RNA sequence: UAUCUGGUUGAUCCUGCCAGUAGUCAUAUGCUUGUCUCAAAGAUUAAGCCAUGCAUGUCUAAGUAUAAGCAAUUUAUACAGUGAAACUGCGAAUGGCUCAUUAAAUCAGUUAUCGUUUAUUUGAUAGUAUACUUGGAUAACCGUGGUAAUUCUAGAGCUAAUACAUGCUUAAAAUCCCGACUGUUUGGAAGGGAUGUAUUUAUUAGAUAAAAAUUUGAUGAUUCAUAAUAACUUUUCGAAUCGCAUGGCCUUGUGCUGGCGAUGGUUCAUUCAAAUUUCUGCCCUAUCAACUUUCGAUGGUAGGAUAGUGGCCUACCAUGGUUUCAACGGGUAACGGGGAAUAAGGGUUCGAUUCCGGAGAGGGAGCCUGAGAAACGGCUACCACAUCCAAGGAAGGCAGCAGGCGCGCAAAUUACCCAAUCCCGACACGGGGAGGUAGUGACAAUAAAUAACGAUACAGGUUGUAAUUGGAAUGAGUACAAUGUAAAUACCUUAACGAGGAACAAUUGGAGGGCAAGUCUGGUGCCAGCAGCCGCGGUAAUUCCAGCUCCAAAAGCGUAUAUUAAAGUUGUUGCAGUUAAAAAGCUCGUAGUUGAACCUUGGGCUUGGCUGGCCGGUCCUGGACCCAGCCGAGCCUUUCCUUCUGGCCAGGACUUUUACUUUGAAAAAAUUAGAGUGUUCAAAGCAGGCCUUUGCUCGAAUAUAUUAGCAUGGAAUAAUAGAAUAGGACGUUAUGGUUCU
RNA sequence: CGGCACCUUACGAGAAAUCAAAGUCUUUGGGUUCUGGGGGGAGUAUGGUCGCAAGGCUGAAACUUAAAGGAAUUGACGGAAG
RNA sequence: CCCGUCGCUACUACCGAUUGAAUGGCUUAGUGAGGCCUCCGGAUUGGUUUAGGGAACCGAGAAGCUGGUCAAACUUGGUCAUUUAGAGGAAGUAAAAGUCGUAACAAGGUUUCCGUAGGUGAACCUGCGGAAGGAUCAU
């Protein structure tokens, strides 16, 4: 089938090489996962020496981590925003590695006003301005109120980061394979990566 | 498979095959000897002249040279063993001078012949295929035998042998039973 | 091709187990084991070529199924199990401990040891690293893995297997003036003190041993075996010739004397 | 044995080939064939086609036994011995065969994995935040069957597990997060969550130049080993298993405890492996000079896939990559190597084939299972062959062993056995056309019969024969028997038999020259024929056909073909080119090849070793002194020989590039050379030897490999670089300034 | 000093004719290019390439054959000389 | 001594209309078995199992289906390579010395030979320019 030999190559100087012998079974390959959005649905494959692998036919959610505050959540995954590799990607909402996607930014707010006791996003409507509100007023001890006081200087977020969650969709690539392991994981972008990306997208 | 087991010629025949002056040398040599064909007499000019290529390689050797001294005693001291070689010619330059002759001198056919066993040469091989000389207590019926220094006090008639206190052969007790 | 070998070639055998070449198609295959098949000594020829107890393969098996063969202080069934280097082998039944250390002609003596000596053996330190939970652990040349060892110990040191607990009695650091027993190349089996380690970053070093003689050979690191503290102070009986390499010249005037 | 000889002429000397000559682990074939040992053998042509049989199965006390199997009554009314059938486990990926494909491919030597998988073996390794032990299937079995037909299987009724699927049982703390309340200068806290190990991310340790105003491993090197934090997971596994013993404590309750083992299990290491991988090295061809890049060719980025690296594949992007130092294409009556034949040296030719590596199983392709296969004595499909059929269907793969057909110049028994060598399995026990044994076997190789000795008679120069007269000797063969062997055969031993024409009868080629041995006799008459070549044969043929005699080699000898030497007729060593073949018509010219001389020489002092002797010191042999000679040193001469710290070994910092040569390591075993060793000798083999041993004991050496790579000494020879617009060198502690850690 | 040559000798070379190079070559190595491997078939066939063509350059094989050839000697012959 | 046409016989190779023929490799295009992955599907078969008749809703899951992927094989075409037929044409060699002459070897009776170009039954002849391997090392 699929084959990763390098036999069925011409070599360097461009001369066709004769067939040195049949197809092996430990130079094969296998056909891509194609990761999709959508209810979880994965599949095991048994490879070489009775390992597994596991292709992830659709994943919803994922593990990302916020890696200026050091921490993790399992967030859902919203879309395909851009892909470095293939535009047809992001067309057809497929994950893969390094794919710039947005995700649910509501366990990362919830950690984030929970440890520091500030909002984001800094929108000025009606529900934001109660809900800036309803998290300053909300009912600690005066310990807890000390232990964010002293959180207090280092909870102010970079201001690209802070604008996402507004929207309640931050930005993320994607760090694990997908189609090799089953899980889709990645780390929310942050700084000059971040900015990259920004230029991409809006053009 | 197995391994194979090794084998080679033990002999080699002349580049030229009709030379009157080699072919009555050999004859002349064959008919002292009591040898059966020419090619007793090849095997012997056979493994004399590889005895020689030895003792040519290490005599280009410089002298005390590891090698020279080692494998040029060995070589010296088997010709001296089987008598082919003389005691005050162990120098590596006289095995270079041997001769043929001095091979089938120690053949047994040879030397049951000079001990007095028998009447001629050619008594000595058939006394030797028959069954009837022994050296030490070892009955021996080849007659290229190559008789070793030690071994020559002890070349004599088997002792089960009619000429040698064995019972009368198979003749005699047919004649004398009837 | 499509898996591993089971069969071995009685001409590809390695030759220093000494097989003839008409005996037959096949040679013992070493199992796997503690040692590499090169360099090991499988108990059926131990126990019929060089013994000469068991007249065959098929009696060597018997013996081995009685429970008599120990290596290393515990009973194997196994036999084409691959002993080697430094390994014990007891037959209590015949009161009998043997240790295989290689004689200077590059073969495994068959080398007689008391039942005090048969109570250790030594190896040679391969690699130290640290194992699960942080454990630091060392693996010896047969195989073996001590946890928890003495935190000077390093590479190509040698430590005292206590061989019924398997703990480190003590250990040898490399260093020159160590006594050394060569392991491989065409030295094998000879005996000598570290004079000087030759580094070559990359590649391999090369140790320079000088023999009791005075003979200075070189050899591979990977070759070297320390065996003592220091000159004439082995932890492990010699075998007969003490490692000294003599000439063929040396080899058969010494022959000519014994003999007359 | 480092060799030549015949043929051009009336004669000569040459060039030059033809012919002769010898070998072949080199094939065929002809004639002939007594003995012993050893032993190749359907490769060549057709990797052409195959009837038939066999070639892979496997159970221990220790997975599962209600066989309606056998056996016995026994510690046993849960089972208990043995044990078909089945389920489960493992193996079937080894071996064996063949050489079609294959020309930087395979392969050889040498590397790498800090680029990966690894059943098994061997070491380690798991207290983790209904339990006196969970379920429901299924086989074998029983009995209803269907098909012409297969190692086809369908309904129905049972029943098990180390099968399948689930599931508890546990240390002691401690740490972290959230945190009601509380103290109230920031502490105390109830209560909640989280901790093992695997998976997947992200973020942190993972340090290490010496004094002044707490730990931290390895490597040449890492984002390594390992640890920590936050989470994550169609939630990995942290024993619902099996045999033998049955012990100890009493709180005598089926109380609590516990001994040796089977099997299994996560991870790491190890071993057996595998997959990729660095460098260098392949035969002929230019009547092959440009090739590769649509549709991957060279590289970059990202991804996918993979066990993992990598254009391995995809997207986007660059326009690269190889080549007269022969790329690319073509041919190969090409698998590569270890090796084989021949060989003064240098070489030439061969290598299907006992070992190693590769590839294939009629041709392709695709897969399942599994640690491992793109497996074919596994499956699926197509193509080509081909079998049974009741015509509906079904079953195939001898380049395994034996055997058949065909092809051909060309190659053996449809035999016996697991006794040996080893392999496989749950295994002391089963299996093995692997392997061994015998059969056929003038492939090659070893040893080695076919007669020996007397007396007469003569010839003869004290004895060599030529004849007719004797008594001895012996194995070829046959055989009691014993040995041999798994059982035999044969060998080796050995009763009885077994030689005068010892008919127990040696052949194959020749007799002009080369080339050894007839000018004998008969036959034919340029015919028949011979003759490698030159030649012979037309009526006394030394050559034909025969008889006699003789020569050569001999259990072997001839013929054909290929190949090697001869061939200095392929010439590097080592040819020839005025006229024998052959200097381009003449210049230019790139690659290639090749290129003047020159740079530390001489001198002095001290010293080590080995050769000769003198000493002599003689039981051939050993010492300073002495002489010379030959090598190595170490200092001094204006003096190269890296440089610092610990203090020649161990720990740092620098370094013109080679070629060459020395030494060392490496170049598998077998083969070659070679040491030892009375296989009765020998070819061989790796044995063997000792006063005869309730054991003692030498061995199984050693060289050679040779290009490439590795380490090392030397600095001639041959290259290479340097200070010319000085952008040059030293200032070790030169004087400041700019920085960096 | 450079040339075109010549005469004598043969140390030397060669099969010889002859050669101051055709010497310093079995006592075999200064550098380098081209060409030949018994006689024919044959500079033919075929392919390529150059040319307007004639042709040039490159260039086999099947098959056939024991000589072909070089230099010199004696003779014979010559419609060669003396 | 000797050369070449022409005539007879045999053998070898060559050219040659036949868009000749046959076999094998590579390949464009078309068609395309089968496996694998994927997509639904849902024969029947167990209950997360809930339900006063049972309605659910959880799992496993065959045939089959969708789209891919590897891709055998066939048809057509092209190309390469290897064998082979062919009326006729034109050679070479061997055999014998058949017909015609006498071109070469002597100054071979016109010295011979080379390149080139014409001519001619055949050897060959002639022109132009060379060579001596000449029949002259010389006036
Ligand atoms: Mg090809
Ligand atoms: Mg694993
Ligand atoms: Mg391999
Ligand atoms: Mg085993
Ligand atoms: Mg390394
Ligand atoms: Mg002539
Ligand atoms: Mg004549
Ligand atoms: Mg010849
Ligand atoms: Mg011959
Ligand atoms: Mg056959
Ligand atoms: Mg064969
Ligand atoms: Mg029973
Ligand atoms: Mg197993
Ligand atoms: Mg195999
Ligand atoms: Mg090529
Ligand atoms: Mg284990
Ligand atoms: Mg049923
Ligand atoms: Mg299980
Ligand atoms: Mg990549
Ligand atoms: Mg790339
Ligand atoms: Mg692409
Ligand atoms: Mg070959
Ligand atoms: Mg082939
Ligand atoms: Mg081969
Ligand atoms: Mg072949
Ligand atoms: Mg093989
Ligand atoms: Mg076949
Ligand atoms: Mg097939
Ligand atoms: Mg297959
Ligand atoms: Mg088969
Ligand atoms: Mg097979
Ligand atoms: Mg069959
Ligand atoms: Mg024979
Ligand atoms: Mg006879
Ligand atoms: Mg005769
Ligand atoms: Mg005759
Ligand atoms: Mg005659
Ligand atoms: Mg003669
Ligand atoms: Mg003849
Ligand atoms: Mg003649
Ligand atoms: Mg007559
Ligand atoms: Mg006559
Ligand atoms: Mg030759
Ligand atoms: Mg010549
Ligand atoms: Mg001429
Ligand atoms: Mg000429
Ligand atoms: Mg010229
Ligand atoms: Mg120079
Ligand atoms: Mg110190
Ligand atoms: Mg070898
Ligand atoms: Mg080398
Ligand atoms: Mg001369
Ligand atoms: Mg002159
Ligand atoms: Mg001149
Ligand atoms: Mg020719
Ligand atoms: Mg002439
Ligand atoms: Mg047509
Ligand atoms: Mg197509
Ligand atoms: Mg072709
Ligand atoms: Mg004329
Ligand atoms: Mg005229
Ligand atoms: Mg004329
Ligand atoms: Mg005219």
């Amino acid at each position: 089938g699929i084959s990763r030999d390098s036999r069925h190559k011409r070599s360097a100087t461009g001369a066709k090489r004769a067939q040195f012998r049949k197809k092996r079974k430990f130079e094969l390959g296998r056909q891509p996962a194609n990761t999709k959005i959508g209810p979880k649905r994965i599949h095991s494959v048994r490879t070489r020496g009775g390992n597994q692998k596991f292709r992830a036919l659709r994943v919803e959610t994922g593990n990302f981590s916020w890696g200026s505050e050091g921490v993790s959540r399992k967030t859902r995954i919203a879309g395909v925003v851009y892909h470095p590799s293939n535009n047809e990607l992001v067309r057809t909402n497929t994950l893969t590695k390094s794919a710039v996607v947005q995700i649910d930014a509501t366990p990362f707010r919830q950690w984030y006003e929970n440890h520091y006791g500030a909002t984001l996003g800094k929108k000025k409507g009606g529900a934001h301005a109660a809900h800036a509100a309803e998290v300053a007023d909300a009912k600690r001890s005066r310990k807890v109120e000390r232990k964010l006081a002293a959180r207090s200087g280092a909870a102010a977020i970079e201001s690209a980061v802070d604008s996402q969650f507004g929207s309640g969709r931050l930005y993320a690539v994607i760090s694990s394979r997908p189609g090799q392991s089953g899980r889709c994981d990645g780390y929310i972008l942050e700084g000059e990566e971040l900015a990259f990306y920004l230029r991409r997208l809006t053009a | 498979p197995r391994a194979p087991r090794t084998y080679s010629k033990t002999y080699s025949v002349p580049k030229r095959p009709y030379e009157s002056a080699r072919l009555d040398a050999e004859l002349k040599l064959a008919g002292e000897y009591g040898l059966k064909n020419k090619r007793e007499i090849y095997r012997i000019g056979f493994q004399l002249s590889k005895i020689r290529r030895a003792a040519r390689d290490l005599l280009t050797r410089d002298e005390k040279d590891p090698k020279r001294l080692f494998e040029g005693n060995a070589l010296i001291r088997r010709l001296v063993r089987i008598g082919v070689l003389s005691e005050d010619k162990m120098k590596l330059d006289y095995v270079l001078a041997l001769k043929p002759e001095d091979f089938l001198e120690r053949r047994l056919q040879t030397q049951v012949f000079k001990l007095g066993l028998a009447r001629s040469i050619h008594h000595a091989r058939v006394l030797i295929t028959q069954r009837h000389i022994a050296v030490g207590k070892q009955i021996v019926n080849i007659p290229s035998f190559t008789v070793r220094l030690d071994s020559q006090k002890h070349i004599d008639f088997a002792h089960n042998s009619p000429y040698g206190g064995g019972r009368a052969g198979r003749v005699k007790r047919k004649n004398q039973g009837k | 091709a499509r898996g591993p070998k089971k069969h071995l070639k009685r001409l590809a055998a390695p030759s220093h187990w000494m097989l003839d070449k008409l005996s037959g198609t096949y040679a013992p295959r070493p199992s796997a084991g503690p040692h590499k098949l090169r360099e090991s000594l499988p108990l059926v020829v131990f126990l019929r070529n060089r013994l000469k107890y068991a007249l065959n393969g098929r009696e060597v098996k018997a013996i081995m199924m009685q429970q008599h063969v120990q290596v290393d202080g515990k009973v194997r069934t196994d036999t084409t199990y691959p002993a080697g280097f430094m390994d014990v082998i007891t037959l209590e039944a015949t009161n009998e401990h043997f240790r295989l250390v290689y004689d200077v002609k590059g073969k495994f003596a068959v080398h007689r040891i008391s039942a005090e000596e048969a109570a250790y053996k030594l190896g040679k330190v391969k690699k130290v690293q640290l194992g699960k939970k942080g454990v630091p652990y060392v693996v010896t040349h047969d195989g073996r893995t001590i946890r928890y060892p003495d935190p000077l110990i390093r590479a190509n040191d040698t430590v005292k297997i206590d061989l019924a607990t398997g703990k480190i009695d003590d250990f040898i650091k490399f260093d020159t003036g160590r006594l050394v027993m060569v392991t491989g190349g065409r030295n094998l089996g000879r005996v000598g003190v570290i004079v000087h380690r030759e580094k070559h970053e990359g590649g391999f070093d090369l140790v320079h041993i000088k023999d009791a003689l005075e003979n200075t050979f070189v050899t591979r690191l990977s070759n070297v075996f320390v065996i003592g503290t220091e000159a004439g102070k082995p932890w492990v009986s010699l075998p007969k010739g003490k490692g000294i390499k003599l000439s063929i010249s040396e080899e058969r005037d010494r022959r000519r004397a014994q003999q007359g």
